[PDB]
């Protein structure tokens, strides 16, 4: 019902405001059933349509939105729907730099344990937010920690002491995105993604190490990617040249119960 | 459109003017 | 917690030309450049290539070396200070012809091709780019005073003058100012070519310095002083 | 008392009696963020997303009197100082509220700092020309003394919600409207006298 | 807190979003100031808008104006 | 068959062996699917020997082998679209190993490795891993991908996701870990387990078909051993050590607190503690661009 | 005192102009040039891009005319692309004009030695390592390498040791010519540097580090 509410139900009602209580309860649903934890994500789309059509409000909207971001969001099939709405939410002009910094930091932290399809979504999303809000660029890089050849020996010592005393101030348990101290933190996770096993995903993460010449990235070209699509994408490519082989030789493919390719496994 | 296309542009961006001791073209 | 610049993309430093006078700059003046043309086809007169012809002209072949002028431009143009857009070069022919050197130019590294430019420049009075977008070498109106910055400091390279440290010199000078260096491209001669217009003359090293060596030494100090790197 | 509205990339001054646009300033390339007049009303200052602040003679759109590039970040607030005409305040997304002077446009007279988030509210307290009040989206309202060296707030007031606009109702009472409530603070006591949260959506102006 | 509201390619021509629609369209060859104003008024696009502010449907209408002028009774002298 | 059909003997014989190269690989995979617990020794004498012959065939018909290899990658994917783990068998696990033998794992892009590695990341995540057989299958899957990145040493996020759920699966929740999605709460190990007897950490492939506490413990120990090499080799050099290892450190702490005798997690926690001490978690600086001329 | 390869104790600034494109061709043996002899080099099969002794001439002039050379703290070695090692006596005064420089250079490779009536230029036996001082630091000019201050670099190095810089006189090429001998590679300027300017930069720093003035 919540999937089709925004399109196939609400437009056909005279007074769709009567669905406020149903949608608001769905958006605030908290249950011991794990499978019900995805209900608020779906209710958000229908809720916003009512918000948009009749100038209605949800109290503490961004704090609730910040809470909903969780590792489960990265894995649900409805990530594409959620991120489409989230861009509209974080495209507002009255959003604090700290507010957006917490969203960027939390998503990047989740990317450490996310599938490549989700990574393909988050990277251009973070690129747009930082480009929208240049104050968040300090997270990608802190100039105070850069070493200059001309800096005096006293400056070198002061730089060393600063490198001795730093602590990451980002709090993962704070529920208010304006108090997580993410802006003072750093996107030390996104650097890891540049070593992602897939070549294309790693190349996307390499953009943060490159100048931000591009004005924005179109999310619709990165949102609805799946494991099947990525596999189908590679299988299309033709073998122009034979694949490279391995010079090293292994006597036994698996371990026993000289050289073993896979220690710890046996026939 | 495809992700591969963006990667090629990114990789091409890194590879992307007389430099060092290069002389002006002959003719 | 000083905030970052909004745009951190690398931006090409401006090309500094005679029209812009406010900006702090180093101006290297290659005074008494031996650059002359004569029909044999016009060729740049040289100390070695044209000895009999210059004798007919009555001019001594000792002061007939455009090679020195060529080398000074190479080291000056190739210097990192030029790459940072903080240096512009002027050349004063011994005959009295003043040449403005656009920092963007790339003179040929071979001398013979360089001579081909000088006859082209001296006769056509201007040189254009391969893409036809900017004039790189343009002959300009004397005196040299008007083309230079409104507020600028003037020195000549004098072996007899006291030895100074160029880095310590540029540091103690002001910032809105600019520094102009008169380098004598001559093989030998009295250091009074710029005496009319300069305020003082300084020595760079106790040993004699070639024009190519001296100008390179002077500019490196500005890069250290101005942190051009 | 013709009133100026900032819309899109233009500023429209409407006559009071006619209730219609009498002047239009469309020179601004990007969105315009302010149209505050000076006390004499002769000059009008405005901000742009490019960050440049342009000063126009009120009722003379053609002439540009002074243009300053406050920052490369967007400049959202540009307000003339009520006590002193010559000094102009500029607040930007750069999180530094530069205090410019009309005579010297190359460098700010003062550069107040210390805000860890966007500063979109700047207020001048009546009878206290030296005091300058800024409210950032940190939820902190910062007061600065220009007589001193500056760049460090003499003290900060916590609003707990992003500050959308700070207004000094009286010399000693300042009302800050941020989030879903507006609170009245007195500097002599440095505590909120009153607070009202009857609004449903976050108060803006 | 939540409030929701540079270059374009028209007729194989790069047009700056900065410039006003009429005189940003003038850059296209064969389109004059009067021709551009006529196209804008036919397209029902507000002239005070900058070229960037134009929506997709407005640009589609404008390309329909220029590609099919006689179908919309554009005077002969303009063409 | 190879000796009777050498390229020298007749024309068109390269093609016949080239097709035979594809045929041999399927036979190698086919035999593993068949039951071999009865004569595991005899199966071992054939199964490795066929691989050795395939290596000789691959050296001269790598193209023919590669085409068959990709088709098999397409075949498992289509079967996985309908059967999930039921499609997965021992033969799939074997095939993935043979590719590592016969193809260059340490490449940024490779025709057979990369489609395979993507397929392995999918199973390390999509599969429920809600059964001891399923967890044992995933444990073998981690070992294969680990040896795929033995030198290239790239970061696989699914490898992180696999350990966290399996680690929490055997401790079921403790109420402190609500960010980890479990798929089975009935696999929690009993407290009476000893964790001092020397239990074999090697997981035989034929046992998976048969697949209690000892088997669960053995599967656990093998995955822990895979964890440490990942921490030691891949994660250590990665920037986000402290973030990546933080949930795992908490999981390992629960193992020590609940089982004091169990020594493996303590060695990991002590070793993990050493690494965070030495590593300097300095804020990154990546936009520092060389100025343009 | 005039520094020589025989003496190794004295601290000195060694500069090696590696991959010098110096070759003699007879249609009479004349130095090959990228533009003077294009067809002749084409017949030889060698690219005319790497046929420029002008760069090598320029590097020698700035190196020899630098104040440090006047102070007797510099000796120059040249490694030809063909594989010929040339020792350049500090006392030598090479011609300012390139044409006379070329005429000298054909004399040196065929006669293997230039005399005055000590050898100003002598061809010597490879490897360079034997000629170099016993205790010495070796570095190369690498654009990709981290940028370092030459003045701070020489200051932090020891005193009894000596410093070698392997400068590539190539117009273009991979910076791996001296990788076999050197232990590290350092960047001098973040911007690209010509061979002439880079050695001029390096000698300027040493004069400051050692107070040659």
């Amino acid at each position: 019902i919540l999937l089709i509410l925004h399109k196939r139900i609400i437009p056909h009602f005279h007074t769709p405001t009567k669905l406020m209580d149903f949608l608001t309860d769905s958006y605030n649903l908290q249950s011991s059933n794990k499978n019900a934890g995805v209900v608020p994500i779906l209710a958000l789309n229908g809720l916003f349509e009512l918000m948009k059509r009749f100038n209605l409000e949800y109290p503490n909207f961004y704090m609730k939105l910040y809470q909903i971001i969780n590792p489960d969001l990265m894995h649900v099939k409805y990530r594409a729907r959620f991120f489409r709405l989230m861009d509209v939410f974080l495209s507002s002009t009255h959003l604090s730099a700290h507010l957006v910094a917490s969203f960027i930091k939390k998503l990047a932290r989740l990317t450490l344990e996310s599938p490549p399809s989700a990574i393909v979504t988050v990277i251009p999303f973070i690129y747009n937010l930082i480009r929208k809000h240049p104050n968040c660029m300090i997270m990608l890089h802190n100039p105070a920690f850069i070493s200059n050849p001309f800096q005096t020996p006293d400056q070198v010592a002061n730089l060393k002491t600063l490198k001795e005393n730093y602590v990451d101030p980002f709090d993962v348990h704070e529920s208010d995105p304006e108090l997580t101290h993410a802006l003072d933190s750093s996107l030390w996770e996104l650097a890891s993604l540049m070593e992602h096993y897939h070549p294309n995903v790693a190349t996307l993460a390499k953009i943060f190490a490159q100048p931000f010449k591009k004005l924005s990235y179109n999310m619709e070209d990165f949102l609805d990617w799946n494991y099947d699509s990525l596999l189908n994408a590679e299988s299309s490519r033709k073998l122009k040249t034979l694949p490279t082989l391995e010079f090293e030789a292994f006597t036994n493919v698996f371990d026993n119960e000289g050289n073993v390719y896979l220690p710890g496994v046996a026939w | 459109r495809t992700l591969r296309f963006y990667t090629s542009k990114i990789d091409q961006q890194e590879n992307k003017r007389f430099k060092g001791d290069d002389d002006i073209p002959y003719k | 917690q000083k905030a970052l610049p909004a745009s951190l993309v690398p931006q090409a430093p401006p090309v500094l030309t005679s029209k812009d006078k406010i900006t702090k700059r180093m101006i290297v003046v290659l005074a008494m450049a031996s650059l002359e043309t004569h029909k044999i086809k016009y060729v740049l007169l040289n100390c070695d290539d044209h000895q009999g012809l210059l004798k007919k002209m009555g001019r001594d072949i000792s002061e007939a070396r455009p090679d020195i002028t060529h080398q000074c431009l190479l080291t000056l143009l190739d210097s990192p200070i030029n790459k940072a857009g903080k240096l512009q070069v002027y050349i004063q022919t011994s005959r009295g012809i003043l040449i403005e050197v656009n920092p963007t130019v790339r003179i040929p590294r071979t001398f013979k091709r360089f001579s081909g430019l000088m006859v082209q420049l001296l006769h056509k009075l201007s040189i254009r780019s391969v893409n036809s977008e900017e004039k790189l070498l343009k002959v300009i109106k004397n005196p040299i005073t008007d083309h230079l910055p409104t507020k600028c400091r003037k020195v000549t390279l004098s072996f007899d003058a006291p030895v100074i440290r160029v880095q310590d010199y540029i540091e103690k000078l002001d910032d809105d100012e600019s520094i102009c260096v008169f380098v004598g491209a001559m093989a030998r001669g009295k250091d009074n070519f710029a005496d009319e217009y300069v305020d003082e003359k300084v020595g760079l090293s106790n040993y004699p310095l070639s024009a190519s060596v001296a100008c390179s030494k002077f500019c490196h100090g500005a890069e250290d002083a101005w942190n051009i790197l | 008392h013709d009133f100026a509205v900032t819309s899109s990339t233009r500023v429209q001054i409407f006559s009071s009696r006619t209730r219609q646009v009498i002047k239009t300033f469309s020179r601004f390339k990007d969105v315009v963020y302010s149209a505050s007049f000076r006390s004499d009303g002769k000059l009008l200052c405005a901000g742009d997303a490019t960050g440049l602040v342009s000063v126009y003679d009120s009722y003379n759109p053609r002439t540009i009197l002074l243009s300053i590039n406050a920052s490369t970040h967007p400049t959202h607030v540009t307000k003339f100082h009520t006590q002193d005409n010559k000094i102009l305040a500029t607040a930007s997304d750069d999180r530094v509220t530069r205090l410019w002077d009309i005579s010297n446009a190359y460098e700010p007279q003062l550069e107040l700092t210390g805000a860890t988030d966007y500063v979109r509210t700047l207020s001048f307290i009546p009878a206290a020309p030296h005091l300058v009040a800024t409210g950032s989206y940190d939820g902190l309202i910062r007061l600065y003394d220009t007589r001193s060296s500056g760049s460090t707030p003499i003290y900060s007031l916590n609003h707990d919600q992003p500050v959308e606009n700070v207004i000094a109702v009286s010399p000693t009472q300042i009302v800050s409207c941020g989030g879903n409530n507006f609170k009245v603070w007195d500097l002599t006591s440095n505590k909120k006298l009153y607070e009202r949260g009857n609004f449903n959506k976050a108060v803006t102006c | 807190s939540l409030v929701v509201q540079h270059i374009l390619r028209l007729l194989n021509t790069n047009v700056d979003g900065n410039i006003k629609i009429v005189y940003a369209l003038t850059t296209i060859k064969g389109v004059g100031r009067r021709y551009s104003n006529l196209v804008c008024k036919k397209a029902d696009v507000d002239l005070h808008k900058r070229a960037g502010e134009l929506t997709q449907e407005e640009l589609e209408r404008i390309v329909q104006i220029m590609q099919n002028p006689t179908h919309y009774k554009i005077p002969a002298w303009f063409l | 068959i190879i000796k009777a059909y050498q390229p020298k003997l007749a024309e068109g014989n390269k093609e016949k062996l080239g097709k035979f190269t594809a045929v041999l690989l399927r036979h190698i995979i086919f035999l593993s699917n068949q039951n071999y617990l009865k004569n595991v020794q005899s199966f071992k004498r054939t199964q490795n020997a066929l691989i050795s012959i395939l290596k000789s065939l691959s050296e001269k018909y790598n193209r023919e082998l590669s085409e068959e290899c990709r088709d098999y990658i397409n075949e498992m994917q289509a079967r996985y679209k309908k059967n999930h783990f039921d499609a997965l068998s021992n033969g799939d696990l074997v095939f993935f190993s043979i590719i590592g033998i016969l193809f260059s794992t340490s490449d940024q892009y490779h025709l057979v490795i990369t489609p395979a590695l993507i397929l392995m990341s999918q199973f390390l995540e999509q599969i429920k891993f809600n059964s001891l057989k399923r967890i044992a299958f995933g444990a073998v899957l981690v070992r294969i991908v680990s040896q795929y990145q033995r030198i290239s040493k790239r970061y696989i996020p699914e490898v992180v996701y696999f350990f966290q759920k399996i680690l929490l699966t055997f401790i079921v929740k403790p109420l402190d870990f609500e960010n980890i999605r479990l798929d089975s709460y009935e696999l929690g190990l009993p407290l009476d387990v000893d964790f001092t007897k020397k239990r074999s950490t090697i997981i035989p492939l034929h046992t998976l078909s048969t697949m209690p506490v000892d088997q669960c413990v053995s599967v656990l120990l093998n995955v822990m051993e895979s964890l440490d090499a990942t921490i030691s080799t891949v994660w250590k050099s990665l920037p986000a050590f402290n973030e990546i290892i933080l949930p795992i450190q908490q999981l390992l702490s629960a193992y020590t607190s609940k089982y004091s005798d169990f020594e493996k997690p303590r060695n990991i926690l002590n070793k993990v503690e050493k690494l965070t001490k030495f590593t300097e978690h300095i804020p990154l600086a990546l936009q520092n661009h060389k100025p343009v001329s």
